[PDB]
């Protein structure tokens, strides 16, 4: 019943592909939402241009 | 305002404590004692005794 989010931010100079290396992920936040999750989806930002 | 004592409005609030088979979300106030140092003491830190 706990949703746990771990996060990490790194400055990467690679142009394409998942970089090879090790970096531990510090916990970001735990929430007692207590729901059932089976699917998910990502949302992106859009830049409106003339 | 001139009605009888038993005919006056009472503001009734019923608190219903629901306890399911799920992790709890409401708890009573947690207490704290002054921190003592350099002395064998019985310590409790967030349930770690």
């Amino acid at each position: 019943g706990y949703f746990k989010i771990y996060s990490k931010h790194t400055p990467i100079n690679l142009v394409r592909g998942l970089p090879q290396g090790f970096s531990a992920l510090e916990p970001l936040v735990d929430l007692p939402i207590g729901i059932n999750i089976t699917r998910f989806q990502t949302l992106h930002i859009s830049y409106l241009t003339p | 305002p001139t009605y009888g004592v038993g005919y006056q409005p009472y503001r009734v609030v019923v608190l219903s404590f629901e306890l399911l088979h799920a992790p709890a979300t409401v708890c009573g106030p947690k207490k704290s004692t002054n921190l003592v140092k350099n002395k064998c003491v019985n310590f409790n830190f967030n349930g770690l005794t």
